[PDB]
């Protein structure tokens, strides 16, 4: 009988108190969702590398356990028994000490048997396991039995993601190789995943088996007669042995030193050129090996001389490691050559993994290996058969995980990224596909992209907008139900109506207010170089006072930046010399700006729009921060003189048009501006006159739909809050790199000079101090290129204040999409939003239309016009507004006679 | 880059202020910019920028449109001031009082639409 | 025609400059748009 | 305390500035402190809260305009 | 110009290409080769 | 390059030597390439 293990048998990795974090622990874990094998009340089942036990009962018929190698009397065995008093261990060693779910966890590294375990009033939840005890029991496990329903499963090494509470309890857990939504969760270092597509990791092949290629000599090396020599020579006329064609084991082997070597290592490796150099003296890459001969032997050696004086036998080895074809190496035993397979190889001493095969290569005899542009061995010649073989790496790839959301499903696609469907790793066991979780093909759901081999998704022939980029024209959605594949659409196919004659003259018209987010600043960030390097530490800031001026560098860089955030701020926002005041009564004509002025009744005198707009982006780990010497400076203008600014802006522009910004504010009545702006556009004045109260309704009706634009769409504010989260993140990540070793033996200074020498400390704290300034320094580097595109964005915003808020632009697509009107500022926690007012034509008619009009044998062209035609009489209209008009002298210039204008229509000209 | 981008910007205020007239707002000076002088410098460039600033501001009463014959009429290029008593219409950025005639404004429709409209003379 | 693209990064089956770099670690990613989606 | 020396104690949101009498009038800032201070030197230095700049009301009206009867040729200078 | 190449880089492969104690290795210098590939990444998406 | 490294190769440094002194070649020839990672990310994020 087998059952599900769901997620259990979680157990705290080690005995340090965690709190309000997620932590990556290596252990070994039982894997969520695993066929435990399930007993009723027995046999010996075996000890793997740990067992999961589990134990639903309430008449404690379990009460232990025995393991062992054989369970007889010619090998030692652990015996463990709760009795009702106590539990009694035995082995060389005794121990004693003192429906209900008991759950154990039993591992054993290092002669360590290790138990934890946790008791509950298999079920559904999540609970973690408190360790018990250490045993140095010193015997090797490999099988047990328990003593008398109960479940068994076996841990392996994973990889697991643990969430803490807030009182420091593990409630939740993810097994990073469960499956690809687990691997992306434990990626992110998050339990929640939104729509998108992540790379995760990479699949790598694993070598299927280990080969060794050594030469077929067996002839041992004449050792002996250098080191065994009856007599040896003078160290001035010292001698010299070649040695070749043997197989020199180094174990027939006082002082052995090596250079560029290790002893213990001389017996892996194959030489070139090995020379032996024998003298005797008194008390490059080789080993230097030197004995007392003082029974053995100008020095005129005595047997009452003294150590320092006493004859030494000296013997230098000294060889050639740079390859070229191997004479001289160790005892090795060749394997069989496996092809057309990753394996791991070993030719004489080159190793490496990866898949061998026939080279055609054309090498030449001295030749024993061939090298890569990146001088990596790509061929070698196999020393036995002579025969050239090309090394390539096994097949390997970039993994990334498509998913619509937690939120929304836990369904996943998988795309292998640069790799044919055909070449997908299929793998029966856990031997490749380094990801070690499978996705299967169904069929109809794996389709071939440019950009790889997706699987989970279904290709439809339909297309819409792009919501999950793919790539090469593919993007993914969750239809709902399913992933769907789909070639994106670029938009709906439309043909204009062109012909020799046909024109189209709009109607009406719509008021339009879109909405620009623009950053002008980022957090001003002041770095303690000592406090985050030592943290106080005195000799390590001994230490680091050697390293130059490093910390006056980055002190000058992000002071550089922290002034260049408020110059930013400056020249967008002030440009106004005056602060401007709205007058008492806000009569505008019929247009309601109540939603962009200020708010008195609110204590920062802010619009609706601009408190909005603060409620929507989010401005202890400040606290974890700044322990560690990060702080955050404020900036120079308060947030509420920012809104003043924007404030005395907005006062300018409604009382005076765009005359403040190019000298004295002058006063004009608002409707008579807007005549202004709408002559600005090719529009005559009456018709804003005439349509007024319309025109005055939809301004109030699109600023009114302002505020749901920005309240009800996710990711409207995107631009800052992502100003804001790069920040965030890169203080989150120069906190968490002090956990880093960088290689040395702890991350903490004060333990490394708590347990070391100086002269050992020295390297280790080295080795952390100069990780950690490697640290500070990309922080620097990345904050300097985020500046330069925040002081980008900061001139472009200036830029619009100037053209788009203190006059009106001609500049297509600069201030909102249609014909620019006016635009309206308004402040956000690192930036502007601009509310651009412009001038959509709408409900447009066909029309015929000629270049010119002949009459009196002259040829008529409209002066601010063109000719159109209900079909029997002809106007001439302004271009951008349907206003027919009766063709006069007045409204129309004569040139020449009606018989070089192609196109010229018969009509008359009052 | 940051340097690239400043002789970017020089480039372009060098094509844009000193090889022709300028409409964008504050980019070739303060003010409604006339024209602008290059002079070298030792690591760049000095943009005398001269532009027109408009002083000594006067109010003036002011009406959408006139009433005349039951007609409104529009200032062609202008806006309709007044002394108080007479009906003048005036280029926009220099006060230049102007008999309101017919040549200097154009009809569309009654005096029922327009708010603000005021009754006056226009001379033909 | 007159500009010679080095990868554009698609598909690579198993079997030169590219191959190595690939190799070492080094791929080129597709753009989202194709050619002809941009003509 | 590290700095070794000793030195008219007011409170801002950049922190504890010592040495400096805090006014209630508002100037231009001079020396930027943090958070809409700044300081300058008055016989002493002097902290304040910055001037955003004059006060102004423009004269609006539904039916007045202001226009200007002359002008002044500007010639001001841009260094890049 | 608008767009320039879109590149990845496998930065265990690349430091310790098939070397498996030198990736063990690698794992204790904490958060490199991650923030090199969200660099990349971010770079790969603002071509697009 | 092998930085001041015995090589360049990480297979010759752990089959040539003994843990001590390897762990001092594979962190010179780590850093090393890791430098060379980041200046190639520093110096595509200034391209782009
Ligand atoms: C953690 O334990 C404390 C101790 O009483 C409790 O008040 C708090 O609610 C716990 N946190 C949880 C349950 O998230
Ligand atoms: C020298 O001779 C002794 C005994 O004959 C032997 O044990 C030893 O291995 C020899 N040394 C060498 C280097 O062969
Ligand atoms: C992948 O290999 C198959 C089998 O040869 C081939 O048909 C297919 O075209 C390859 N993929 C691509 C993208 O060419
Ligand atoms: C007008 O367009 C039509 C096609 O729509 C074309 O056949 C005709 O030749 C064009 N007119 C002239 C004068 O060529
Ligand atoms: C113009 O559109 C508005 C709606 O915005 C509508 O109320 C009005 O009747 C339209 N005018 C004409 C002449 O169609
Ligand atoms: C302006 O709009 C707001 C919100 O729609 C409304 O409450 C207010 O009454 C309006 N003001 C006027 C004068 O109609
Ligand atoms: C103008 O004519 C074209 C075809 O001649 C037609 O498709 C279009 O709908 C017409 N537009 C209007 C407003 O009727
Ligand atoms: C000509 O245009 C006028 C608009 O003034 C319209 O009343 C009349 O019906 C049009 N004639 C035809 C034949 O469409
Ligand atoms: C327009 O009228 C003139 C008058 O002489 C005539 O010669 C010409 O052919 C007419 N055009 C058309 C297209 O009928
Ligand atoms: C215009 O009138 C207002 C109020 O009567 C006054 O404050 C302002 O100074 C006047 N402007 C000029 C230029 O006299
Ligand atoms: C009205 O304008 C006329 C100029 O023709 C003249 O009487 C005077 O300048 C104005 N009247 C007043 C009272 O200013
Ligand atoms: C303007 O004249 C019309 C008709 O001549 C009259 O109804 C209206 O009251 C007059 N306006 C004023 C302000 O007296
Ligand atoms: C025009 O302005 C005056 C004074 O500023 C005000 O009393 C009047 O109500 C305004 N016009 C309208 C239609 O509200
Ligand atoms: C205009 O200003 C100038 C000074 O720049 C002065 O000399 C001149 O008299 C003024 N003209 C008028 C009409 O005020």
């Amino acid at each position: 009988a087998y059952t599900n293990s769901f997620t259990r048998g979680v157990y705290y990795p080690d005995k340090v108190f965690r709190s309000s974090v997620l932590h990556s622990t290596q252990d070994l874990f039982l894997p969520f969702f695993s066929n435990v094998t399930w007993f009723h009340v027995n046999p010996v089942l075996p000890f793997n590398d740990g067992v999961y036990f589990a134990s639903i009962e309430k008449s404690n018929i379990i009460r232990g356990w025995i393991f062992g190698t054989t369970l007889d009397s010619k090998t030692q065995s652990l015996l463990i028994v709760n009795n009702a008093t106590n539990v009694v261990i035995k082995v060389t060693f005794e121990y004693v000490s003192q429906k209900n779910l008991r759950e154990f966890v039993f591992k054993n590294i290092d002669g360590y048997f290790k138990i934890y375990s946790k008791h509950t009033p298999l079920p559904q939840g999540f609970s973690a396991l408190e360790p018990l005890v250490d045993l140095p029991i010193g015997i090797n496990i490999t099988r047990f039995q328990t003593l008398l329903a109960y479940y068994v499963g076996y841990l392996q090494p994973r990889t697991f993601l643990l969430k803490y509470n807030e009182n420091g309890t593990i409630t939740d857990a993810v097994d990073c190789a469960l499956d690809p939504l687990s691997e992306t969760k434990c990626t992110l270092k998050s339990f929640t995943v939104e729509k998108g597509i992540y790379q995760t990791s990479n699949f790598r092949v694993q070598p299927t088996e280990s080969i060794v290629r050594f030469p077929n000599i067996t002839n041992l090396c004449p050792f002996d007669e250098v080191f065994n020599a009856t007599r040896f020579a003078s160290v001035y006329a010292w001698n010299r042995k070649r040695i070749s064609n043997c197989v020199a084991d180094y174990s027939v082997l006082f002082t052995f030193k090596c250079y560029g070597v290790s002893p213990t290592k001389l017996n892996d490796l194959c030489f070139t050129n090995v020379y032996a150099d024998s003298f005797v003296i008194r008390g490059f890459t080789g080993c230097v090996i030197a004995w007392n001969s003082n029974k053995l032997d100008s020095y005129s050696f005595r047997p009452t001389y003294g150590v320092g004086h006493q004859p030494y036998r000296v013997v230098v080895l000294s060889f050639e490691l740079l390859h070229a074809p191997a004479t001289v190496c160790g005892p090795k035993k060749s394997t069989n050559l496996v092809k057309n397979k990753c394996v791991n190889f070993n030719f004489n001493g080159l190793k490496g993994t990866g898949v061998l095969t026939e080279s055609n290569k054309k090498f030449l005899p001295f030749q024993q290996f061939g090298r890569d542009i990146a001088d990596t061995t790509d061929a070698v010649r196999d020393p036995q058969t002579l025969e050239i073989l090309d090394i390539t790496p096994c097949s390997f790839g970039g993994v990334s995980v498509i998913t619509p959301g937690t939120n929304t499903s836990n369904q996943v696609a998988v795309l292998y990224q640069g790799v044919n469907c055909t070449e997908v790793p299929v793998a029966i066991h856990a031997d490749q596909l380094t990801p070690t979780w499978r996705v299967y093909s169904t069929g109809s759901n794996v389709f071939q992209t440019r950009a790889g081999c997706l699987i989970g998704a279904e290709y439809v022939n339909n297309s819409y907008e792009c919501d999950i980029p793919i790539g090469a024209g593919i993007c993914a959605s969750y239809q709902t139900q399913s992933i769907i594949a789909y070639t994106m659409s670029l938009g709906a196919e439309n043909s204009v109506a062109y012909s020799n004659n046909s024109i189209a003259i709009p109607t009406n018209f719509t008021i339009s207010v879109t909405t620009e987010i623009l950053p002008v600043s980022m957090t001003k960030t002041s770095v303690d170089c000592t406090m985050y390097i030592c943290g106080d530490s005195t000799e390590c800031s001994n230490l680091l006072l050697q390293y130059g001026s490093f910390c006056t560098q980055l002190k000058r860089a992000l002071t550089g930046i922290a002034v260049e955030q408020d110059k930013n701020t400056q020249e967008v926002f002030a440009q106004v010399k005056q602060i401007y005041k709205t007058p008492p009564i806000k009569y505008f004509g019929g247009f309601n700006f109540s939603q962009i002025l200020p708010d008195p009744s609110k204590p920062s005198k802010r619009s609706p729009i601009e408190d909005l707009l603060f409620n929507k982006v989010t401005l202890d780990l400040i606290c974890a921060q700044k322990f560690k010497g990060l702080t955050v400076l404020p900036p120079l203008l308060t947030d509420e003189m920012i809104a003043q600014y924007t404030s005395a802006l907005l006062a300018g522009t409604i009382t005076s048009g765009w005359t403040f910004g190019a000298g004295p504010a002058l006063q004009i009545p608002f409707p008579m501006q807007m005549a202004y702006r709408f002559n600005g556009i090719g529009v005559t004045q009456n018709v804003l006159y005439e349509n007024q109260k319309l025109i005055a309704n939809q301004f109030n009706s699109a600023i009114g739909k302002i505020q749901d634009s920005l309240s009800s769409t996710p990711s409207a504010l995107g631009k800052l809050q992502d100003v804001v989260n790069h920040n965030a993140q890169a203080l989150n990540t120069l906190v968490k790199q002090l956990s880093s070793k960088f290689g040395a033996i702890s991350s903490v200074l004060n333990d490394i000079f708590s347990r070391l020498d100086p002269p050992e400390a020295e390297v280790q704290i080295d080795r952390l101090i100069t990780g950690r300034l490697q640290s500070l320094q990309t922080y620097v580097t990345q904050q300097l290129i985020r500046a330069a595109e925040i002081r980008a964005s900061a001139n472009l915003a200036a830029t619009k204040m100037s053209e788009c808020v203190l006059g009106q632009s001609k500049r297509v697509d600069f201030c909102g999409k249609g014909y620019h009107l006016m635009s309206f500022p308004q402040s956000a926690p690192h930036g502007v939003v601009f509310l651009h007012v412009t001038y959509v034509p709408a409900q447009e008619k066909n029309f015929t239309t000629a270049p010119a009009i002949c009459h009196d044998g002259k040829a008529h062209f409209p002066r601010e016009g063109v000719f159109v035609s209900n079909g029997t009489h002809w106007f001439v209209t302004q271009r951008n507004f349907y206003e027919p008009q009766i063709i006069t002298t007045d409204n129309t210039f004569v040139s020449g006679n009606c018989d070089v204008v192609i196109g010229i229509v018969n009509n008359t000209v009052y | 880059a940051e340097i690239r981008a400043s002789a970017n910007l020089a480039a372009t205020k060098m094509s844009e202020c000193v090889l022709g007239q300028s409409k964008r707002v504050d980019f070739c000076g303060k003010g409604y910019h006339l024209m602008s002088f290059p002079q070298s410098a030792p690591h760049g460039v000095v943009f005398l920028h001269v532009t027109y600033v408009p002083a000594q501001e006067k109010n003036f009463t002011t009406a959408p449109a006139i009433c005349h014959d039951g007609k409104a009429h529009f200032p062609r290029e202008g806006v309709f001031v007044s002394n108080g008593t007479h009906w003048f219409v005036t280029q926009r950025n220099f006060y230049e009082p102007q008999i309101i005639t017919t040549d200097n404004t154009f009809v569309s429709g009654n005096c029922d639409v327009v708010i603000g409209i005021v009754n006056n003379t226009v001379y033909d | 025609n007159k500009v010679t693209l080095a990868d554009a990064g698609f598909i690579k089956q198993y079997g030169d400059l590219i191959c190595a770099q690939k190799f070492k670690g080094l791929t080129v990613l597709p753009p989202l748009l194709t050619d002809e989606m941009i003509a």
